[PDB]
């Protein structure tokens, strides 16, 4: 690109301020947990009940959904 | 010269995405247990 | 060369610089979670 | 067996003063095809 | 005998037999001991 | 016999050499 | 040992016909 | 006098070959490895790889087929010594203890050394530069790395790598569940040297053929080639960095023929460079990877992180690999 | 950017640079010598944190009792300061000699410095270096035998820094290693086991070394070795980077293989020691179960402990008979004529000596990259990598590249000779 | 209102956005946000048991995207699927990722070649680049999709992954013995081949450079009267000839054999894998076998590589399939003495 908006100031003066801002919005979207609500990836809390040596498995193809949630309840 | 499809989109397509990850993985390595 | 221009061997060392610090994390990081396997 | 291993030898060196005698040769030496310093 | 809309000339070179010829063997040494065993 | 097979389809490996590298056509500047 | 003996006629058959074939055409090239 | 006359000989075109000094050695050598090679294949007896008394035979004689398998590394029990014929007995003996294996290796290795030099004196005695000399140096370093540095760092030839096609597989899956390569950069690298040169030996022959030169004597019915004399030669490079500027962007394009053909050089020769060394690095226990363990403190419940069904697989065969042959709990070696 | 290769003549800018890498090379035996009397943490295996000079300062006795990690810790700060000071003694001059000016044209400096294709003065140049070497070489023998020893792991019971008197001076035995089959446990240089056949073996370099110092010096070369050489100056780095890759080659292997050159006890144990160890760590084992060592049958039918070597002795059985050519201070008191004798195994043999197997046997060299110890199955929570590995490793590594350089530099002196320039 | 769309759209920027440029960039963006998502994301233990992200904090390495459950069989659970229900959080924890990438990331292919023909028919070009593409895309759909309908399910394709694909290559071992399918032997043949010639090329010509062509003696020029090129048929020929034997000295043939071996292969292990699709396999020599087992005194390496297999198979499929729930009990697994 022979460096075009590479040298400007402009281009370091509008990403200097947006840039750290997703670098920063990105941080605080695992430090207060949406990840792991809407993606739904069980945190070290939740992998086993405590005691509870098996592995949830999935077994019907139209139950996943209320499978899952089985697992949950369980868990809480 | 103006914003293009081509310089603009593509660019902020792949390359924003990029430092909200690199934002959201700095932050995993300092999580605990 | 210095007469004022827009500086670009800064540009190629600040980010060059500036990733090392992202992917040294990424080391640090990788010590905080297999440091407890057993 | 012990006068193969002789054998052996003196066609192992044999040819190996014809590697080295090859190269200090001040005959052939070191002759190129763009240029002969002699 | 009299029709003209073909071009009646097939041609292999020395050099086409013999890279023809290596593939034949090679391949049929490999699967060789498919077939037999 | 399954060997002999082995071996006949070998001899004709190293004959398809000879033949090859001392028998090819010619890579001239003729042209 | 215990060997399917179509496998000759197989491996045979492989090593000609490819190769009669391109015989036959390196002569018509000469 | 005479001694003037052989060398002229040695040094120049031949009408068959270039046979210079490192040929005097590169030939003799060679055809030694070959022949007791092509015979151990057909006819070897058995061997027993690991000093054990329970004899392998993979030769064509003793009911083998070709990808079953040829000849077998020494014993483990001459394993690292030097083990010539006249140092033995009876050749019933050596036949037993692997001698074929030891014999066919230096040889070819010396040779195939040599082999490499040959190549750098043709280039002095035609003016050319010396690279040729280089590329070949990675597979050949390679060899040596296999069929040396490893028996030579793990205490004995007998499993250096069988020259057989079935054993090579062997020592493939005996290795990666010993060393755990898989997980090891050298050999990441060489994946990307290989599966490198394979997408641009592609990309390159694809291009180059795809910008020919469409008006030279080329009709639908016949296609004859250039030769030297073709100055122009046969491709249009501007159609061609043109084309793939175009599926990318221009920079991902190559400019010159130089940056082109030396890329294609360097990819694979670097790729090999390092995986030839991954395993001479593993070959003093310096083994690749292993993250076998990722936990929740929450308890410290073990969670299974894919590469540890990859250690559930490579623990299947390091318990099965050289199966009765072991006395002591841990293999150290 | 071959900007080195720029400067290929102008050898007023060499001086810079050489000087200034070789201000590197001493500033890294500061910064890691400091960097590890730092890390390092007394009486805990050397081996078994990751260091690699101090086992070195060790070795040649500097600050050691029998086998006893160090009773004096200061001898290695002194390392770890001179050669971080020799450093900046040198950036100063490699940096000048690169910046402040070029040379050849200084007349009463030319008469002490020269250039070039010019056989009687390169040779004399190097002749000089060979008058250094030929000390830095007797310095080392000095400081074993009228100087505060050097470490020998013989005998006897601990082996700590022992001067030596009257080294190996014979002139048979010195060119004896140089002339014996590098194979099979007898690799010519790293056969050495008696610590004495070590000093004398440097006596006789350094008047090599200088008695050709001044050789070369007064002598410039012969016809056959002009006509054999070319004189470039990029062809006498091919001569010089070839030597080193062999070298590399050389010590790598050497350091798989010790020879008291190397003792253990810093480095770790060796590739077969573990082995080999392991082997005697289980005989004790099951002879306190009342097991006979005697009559064991493997599975094999060669008994799990005891069988032979070719050439007819005994040797510890299993994949471990490969190392039979094995040789420490622990497995060598149960050595006798024959082999292994097996009245000593049952009836005399001491504690400490299960101790340094098991403890090897439970360090193998074998480890990964992410430090994980033992089997390339084990589990993360033991760290560790033989020095040797380390060593060997990454010293293999350069040897070969190295080699890589031998050719391409080599090959291009054929090039200025007459080729492409 | 159309032709107008095909030149504003085919329109000669930067990066091309041809007729293709439609499927290509959609799905070719999307399969890659697709992985790099939950890669470090999400995690697939609902599904398969292990962790897959860098959220539970695998290496790069170890993450990946991993594959649906066996339960499910072929069914492509899309957002809308019955089975997700629309629920987001919960159709990635099914895994519901891969047959999105899969899917996009098959069309992203079916683009790529499609902007490949394009190119051609604008400059002018052969379409053959295009051609040569056809062999990954074999291999593609022969591995992820032929595959994976063969069997029991989507669980058994390759994960998105690194480790998760060298676990793929183990699998293989074990149950196929893939090894020893002549097809791979020759999909192996062309990869080093491929590498072999991309040396040998790239070397010969580096090195045949044409004499004093630059004064300072270093090579960064060219031009486009720059016919005859900066190297040497002729002497390379000779060099070959009489180092290696041969060299057939036709620069066009050179290159076109250049795309023979590569692809050729792929075509072959992609071949051969629609075969394992079927459980068909080249994992036995009925003669051996058979002599195998009337005699204890013969052995060969494809023996005692069959004996490996098994041990990778009895340690490895119960962990590694979770689904039958495999309980196999300490003395039953296969074992070499003392390990
Ligand atoms: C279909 C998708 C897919 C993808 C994307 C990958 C991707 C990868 N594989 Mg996998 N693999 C797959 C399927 C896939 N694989 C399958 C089906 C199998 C069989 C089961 C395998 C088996 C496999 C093995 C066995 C290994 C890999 C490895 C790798 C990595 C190799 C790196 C490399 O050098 O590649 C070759 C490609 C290149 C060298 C070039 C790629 C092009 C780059 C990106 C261009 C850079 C250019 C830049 C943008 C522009 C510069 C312009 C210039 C003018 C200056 C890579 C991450 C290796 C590894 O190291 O694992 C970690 C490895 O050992 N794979
Ligand atoms: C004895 C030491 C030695 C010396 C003094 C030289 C000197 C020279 N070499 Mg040679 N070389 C050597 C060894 C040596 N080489 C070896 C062993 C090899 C084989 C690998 C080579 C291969 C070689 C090549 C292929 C070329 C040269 C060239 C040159 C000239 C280069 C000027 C230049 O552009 O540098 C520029 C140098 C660099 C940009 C350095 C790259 C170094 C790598 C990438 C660094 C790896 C570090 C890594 C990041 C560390 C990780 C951390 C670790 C803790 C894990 C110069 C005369 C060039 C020439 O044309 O010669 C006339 C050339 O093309 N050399
Ligand atoms: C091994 C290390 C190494 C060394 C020693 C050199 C050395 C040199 N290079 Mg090469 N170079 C290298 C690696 C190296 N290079 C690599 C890897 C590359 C590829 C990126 C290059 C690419 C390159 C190019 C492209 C060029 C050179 C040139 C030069 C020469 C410059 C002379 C000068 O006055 O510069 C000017 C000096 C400075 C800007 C000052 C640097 C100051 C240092 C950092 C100070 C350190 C502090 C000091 C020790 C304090 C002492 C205090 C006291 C009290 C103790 C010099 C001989 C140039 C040339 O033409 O040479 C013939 C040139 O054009 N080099
Ligand atoms: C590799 C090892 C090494 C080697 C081989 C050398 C070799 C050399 N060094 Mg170097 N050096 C080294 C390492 C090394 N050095 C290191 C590590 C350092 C840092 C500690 C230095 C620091 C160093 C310095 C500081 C100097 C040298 C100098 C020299 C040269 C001395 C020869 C002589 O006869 O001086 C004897 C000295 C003289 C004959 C001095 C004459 C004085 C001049 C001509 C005065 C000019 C002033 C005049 C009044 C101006 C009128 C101008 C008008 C406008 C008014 C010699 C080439 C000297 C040099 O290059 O200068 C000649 C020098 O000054 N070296
Ligand atoms: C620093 C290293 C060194 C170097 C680079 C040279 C280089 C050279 N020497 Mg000198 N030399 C050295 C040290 C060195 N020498 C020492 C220490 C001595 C004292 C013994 C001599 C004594 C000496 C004599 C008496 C003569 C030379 C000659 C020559 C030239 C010979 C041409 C040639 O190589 O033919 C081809 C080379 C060979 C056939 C020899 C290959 C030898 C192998 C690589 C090394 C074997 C080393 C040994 C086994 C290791 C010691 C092991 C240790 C444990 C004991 C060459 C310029 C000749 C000369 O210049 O004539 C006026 C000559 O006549 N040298
Ligand atoms: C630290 C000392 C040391 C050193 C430097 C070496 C060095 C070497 N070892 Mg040895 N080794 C050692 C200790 C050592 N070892 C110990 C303690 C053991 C005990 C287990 C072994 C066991 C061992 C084994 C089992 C093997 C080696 C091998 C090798 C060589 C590998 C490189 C090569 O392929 O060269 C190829 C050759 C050259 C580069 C020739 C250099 C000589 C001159 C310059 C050229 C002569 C040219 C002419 C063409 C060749 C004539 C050779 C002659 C034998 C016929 C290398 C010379 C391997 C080998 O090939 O054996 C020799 C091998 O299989 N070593
Ligand atoms: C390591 C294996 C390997 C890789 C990674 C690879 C990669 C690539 N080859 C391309 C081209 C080619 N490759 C070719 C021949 C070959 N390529 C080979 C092997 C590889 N080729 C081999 C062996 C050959 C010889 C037949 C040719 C002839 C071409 C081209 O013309 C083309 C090019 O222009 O050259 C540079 C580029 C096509 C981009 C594209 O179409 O995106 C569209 C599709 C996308 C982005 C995704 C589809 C969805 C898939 C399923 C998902 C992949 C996602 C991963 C799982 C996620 C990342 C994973 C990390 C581990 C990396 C791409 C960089
Ligand atoms: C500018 C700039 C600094 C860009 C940086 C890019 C970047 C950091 C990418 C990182 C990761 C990556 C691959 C992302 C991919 C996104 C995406 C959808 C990419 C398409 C990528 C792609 C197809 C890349 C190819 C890269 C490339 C040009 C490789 C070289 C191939 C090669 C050597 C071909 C041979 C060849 C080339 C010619 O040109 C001509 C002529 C002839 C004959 C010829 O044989
Ligand atoms: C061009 C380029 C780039 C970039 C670059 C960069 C970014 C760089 C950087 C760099 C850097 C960033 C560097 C740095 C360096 C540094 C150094 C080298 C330092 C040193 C120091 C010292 C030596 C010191 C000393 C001291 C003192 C003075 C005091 C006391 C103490 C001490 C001792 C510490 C990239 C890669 C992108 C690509 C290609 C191109
Ligand atoms: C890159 C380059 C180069 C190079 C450079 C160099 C070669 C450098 C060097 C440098 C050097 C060679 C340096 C050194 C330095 C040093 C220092 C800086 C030091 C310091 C020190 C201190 C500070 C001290 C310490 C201590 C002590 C002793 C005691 C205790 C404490 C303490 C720790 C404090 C050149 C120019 C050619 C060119 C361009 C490029
Ligand atoms: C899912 C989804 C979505 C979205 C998303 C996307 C599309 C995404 C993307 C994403 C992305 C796209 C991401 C990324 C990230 C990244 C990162 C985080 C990176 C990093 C990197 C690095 C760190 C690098 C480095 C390096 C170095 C240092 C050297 C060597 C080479 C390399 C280059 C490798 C939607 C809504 C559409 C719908 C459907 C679903
Ligand atoms: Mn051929 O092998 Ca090196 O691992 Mn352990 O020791 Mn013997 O068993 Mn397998
Ligand atoms: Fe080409």
């Amino acid at each position: 690109p022979f460096s075009d908006i590479i040298t400007s100031v402009r281009y370091w003066v509008i990403h200097s301020i947006t840039i750290p801002a997703l670098f920063i919005a990105g941080w605080l979207f695992v430090s207060t947990g949406l990840a792991y609500d809407v993606f739904g990836t069980p945190r070290p809390d939740s992998y086993y009940a405590q005691e509870q040596r098996s592995i949830p498995l999935v077994t019907d193809r139209f139950e996943a959904k209320q499978q899952v949630e089985t697992f949950l309840e369980q868990l809480k | 010269y103006p914003i293009f499809t081509v310089r603009w989109v593509a660019v902020h397509t792949l390359a924003v995405p990029t430092i909200f990850f690199l934002g959201a993985i700095a932050a995993m390595q300092f999580i605990q247990r | 060369s210095e007469g004022g221009r827009i500086p670009l061997w800064i540009v190629a060392t600040v980010a060059g610089m500036g990733v090392i610090v992202i992917v040294g994390l990424f080391f640090y990081g990788a010590y905080a979670g297999l440091g407890s396997s057993l | 067996m012990e006068t193969l291993k002789i054998t052996v030898y003196i066609v192992v060196t044999f040819f190996v003063l014809l590697f080295v005698f090859g190269f200090l040769s001040g005959d052939p030496a070191r002759n190129p095809k763009r240029k002969d310093l002699e | 005998m009299e029709p003209n809309p073909n071009r009646q000339p097939v041609e292999l070179n020395r050099t086409s037999l013999y890279l023809g010829l290596l593939l034949i063997l090679v391949l049929a040494l490999l699967f060789s001991s498919y077939f037999f065993n | 016999m399954e060997t002999i097979t082995y071996v006949f389809i070998f001899a004709c490996i190293i004959a398809l050499f000879f033949f090859a590298i001392f028998f090819r056509e010619p890579p001239r500047i003729t042209k | 040992m215990e060997v399917n003996q179509l496998g000759l006629i197989a491996t045979a058959l492989f090593v000609l016909v490819p190769s009669v074939f391109l015989i036959i055409l390196y002569v018509q090239t000469e | 006098n005479l001694w003037e006359r052989f060398c002229n000989w040695v040094t120049s075109t031949d009408n068959r070959l270039y046979v210079g000094w490192f040929g005097v050695i590169m030939i003799p050598t060679l055809l030694a490895a070959t022949i007791c090679f092509v015979i151990a294949f057909i006819a070897a007896p058995p061997v027993d790889i690991d000093g054990i008394r329970e004899p392998v035979s993979g030769s064509l004689l003793y009911g083998n087929n070709i990808i079953t398998g040829a000849v077998v590394p020494s014993s483990n029990a001459i394993g690292l010594h030097f083990y010539p014929i006249w140092e033995a007995a009876s050749l019933d003996e050596w036949l037993y203890n692997g001698g074929p294996y030891q014999l066919i290796i230096f040889h070819f290795l010396l040779g195939a050394s040599c082999y490499m030099g040959r190549q750098w004196e043709l280039s002095y005695r035609l003016g050319m530069r010396p690279w040729i000399c280089v590329a070949y140096s990675a597979p050949l370093a390679s060899a040596f790395a296999v069929f040396l540095i490893y028996p030579i760092g793990q205490g004995s030839f007998s499993d250096g790598m069988p020259l057989g096609i079935s054993g090579t597989f062997n020592f493939m899956i005996v290795f990666q569940a010993e060393h755990n390569i898989l997980m090891h950069p050298f050999h990441q690298l060489g994946v990307a040297g290989v599966f490198g040169g394979a997408l641009f030996c592609a990309m390159h022959g694809s291009l180059v053929t795809s910008s020919l030169i469409r008006e030279t004597t080329e009709t639908e019915s016949a296609n004859y080639g250039y030769k030297f004399g073709q100055e122009e030669e046969t491709y249009n490079i501007v159609a061609a960095h043109g084309y793939f500027g175009r599926l990318i962007f221009q920079y991902a394009s190559f400019n010159n023929s130089r940056s082109l053909h030396f890329f294609l050089a360097a990819w694979p020769v670097v790729g090999v460079w390092f995986t030839a060394l991954g395993i001479s690095t593993m070959a003093f226990n310096l083994n690749g990877f292993n993250f076998n363990h990722s936990v929740i403190d929450a308890k410290g419940n073990v969670i299974n992180t894919w590469a540890d069904i990859i250690n559930r697989a490579n623990l299947g065969m390091e318990v099965m690999h050289e199966r009765n042959a072991h006395n002591f709990p841990l293999d150290l070696a | 950017w071959a900007g080195n290769a720029r400067l290929i003549n102008l050898s007023g800018k060499l001086l810079g640079a050489h000087v200034a890498h070789a201000g590197l090379i001493v500033f890294w035996a500061g910064a890691m010598t400091l960097f590890e009397l730092a890390h390092f943490i007394p009486e805990k295996p050397m081996y078994e944190q990751g260091l690699i000079l101090i086992p070195h300062i060790a070795t040649l006795g500097w600050g050691v009792g029998p086998g006893g990690e160090v009773v004096d810790t200061f001898p290695f700060f002194v390392v770890g300061v001179v050669h971080l000071i020799s450093s900046a003694v040198l950036g100063f001059g490699g940096v000048y000699h690169a910046i402040r000016g070029p040379e050849t044209l200084e007349e009463y400096s030319s008469f002490f410095g020269y250039d070039w294709k010019d056989k009687n003065k390169m040779t004399t140049i190097l002749g000089f270096h060979l008058i250094v070497l030929g000390i830095g070489a007797l310095l080392l023998v000095a400081k074993a035998m009228f100087f505060g020893g050097l470490y020998d792991t013989w005998a006897p019971g601990g082996g700590d820094v022992r001067v030596i008197t009257n080294p190996t001076l014979d002139p048979r035995v010195i060119f004896g290693y140089l002339l014996k089959s590098p194979f099979g446990g007898e690799g010519w240089i790293v056969s050495v086991n008696n610590l004495e056949d070590v000093v004398g073996g440097h006596i006789w370099i350094g008047l090599i070394c200088i008695a050709g110092g001044i050789w070369h010096i007064l002598t410039t070369p012969f016809g056959w070795a002009r006509r054999a050489f070319i004189w470039s100056g990029e062809a006498y780095l091919s001569y010089s980077l070839g030597a080193l890759s062999m070298m590399g080659f050389i010590a790598t292997c050497f350091v798989w293989f010790n020879n008291t050159v190397y003792p253990s006890e810093f480095y770790g144990p060796t590739g077969p020691e573990a082995s080999q160890a392991q082997a005697m760590t289980f005989l004790i084992r099951d002879q306190k179960l009342g097991a006979n060592v005697g009559s064991a049958q493997g599975p094999t039918g060669l008994g799990k402990y005891l069988m032979r070597s070719p050439t007819g002795e005994i040797i510890f059985g299993g994949e471990t008979m490969r190392f039979w050519d094995f040789r420490g201070p622990w497995l060598e008191p149960l050595r006798g004529p024959n082999g292994l004798d097996l009245n000593k195994i049952k009836n005399d043999i001491q504690p400490w000596q299960e101790r340094r197997a098991a403890e090897y046997m439970t360090h193998a060299p074998l480890g990964s990259l992410n430090s994980v110890g033992g089997v390339a199955t084990e589990i993360n929570s033991v760290n560790f990598v033989s020095p040797r590995s380390w060593l060997a490793t990454s010293h293999f590594v350069l040897a070969f590249f190295f080699l890589v350089g031998h050719l391409w530099h080599a090959g291009r002196a054929r090039a200025a000779a007459a080729g492409f320039e | 209102w159309f032709d107008i769309l095909d030149d504003w759209l085919k329109r000669d920027r930067f990066v091309f956005v041809g007729w293709s440029g439609i499927l290509l960039f959609p799905c070719a963006y999307l399969a890659l946000g697709g992985w790099l998502t939950g890669t470090t994301f999400v995690t697939s233990w609902y599904t398969h048991g292990l962790a897959s992200s860098y959220l539970e904090g695998c290496n790069f390495l170890t993450v990946a995207v991993s594959t649906p459950a066996n339960s499910m069989g072929h069914s492509l659970l899309l957002l809308w699927g019955p089975e997700a229900q629309g629920d987001f959080t919960r159709w990635c924890q099914l895994g519901g990722l891969w047959t999105f990438i899969a899917l996009h990331g098959a069309f992203g292919l079916i683009g790529f070649m499609l902007r490949q023909f394009e190119i051609a028919r604008l400059v002018g070009v052969r379409p053959y680049n295009a051609i040569a593409f056809s062999a990954p895309i074999a291999v593609f759909v022969s591995v992820f999709l032929i595959y994976p309908l063969g069997q029991s399910s989507w669980f058994f394709a390759p994960s998105f992954g690194v480790a998760a694909i060298f676990r793929f290559l183990l699998f293989f071992q074990g149950f196929h013995n893939w090894t020893l399918n002549p097809f791979h032997m020759m999909g192996v043949a062309g990869v080093l081949g491929g590498a072999l010639l991309c040396a040998i090329h790239g070397a010969t010509v580096e090195n045949t450079l044409f004499q004093d062509g630059e004064g300072a003696s270093t090579f960064r020029a060219f031009n486009p009267t720059q016919a005859e090129e900066t190297y040497s048929m002729v002497t390379a020929n000779r060099f070959w000839s009489q180092i290696f034997g041969i060299a057939f000295s036709n620069k066009r043939w050179l290159h076109f054999f250049m795309l023979f071996v590569p692809v050729t292969g792929l075509w072959m292990s992609a071949i051969g894998v629609v075969g394992l699709a079927l459980n068909l396999r080249s994992y036995d020599f009925i003669s051996q076998e058979i002599r195998a087992a009337e005699d204890p005194e013969f052995e060969t390496f494809y023996t005692k590589n069959l004996l490996l297999n098994e041990g990778i198979r009895a340690w490895m499929a119960p962990q590694d399939q979770p689904h039958e729930n495999f309980v196999f009990p300490e003395e039953v697994l296969p074992r070499g003495n003392a390990l």
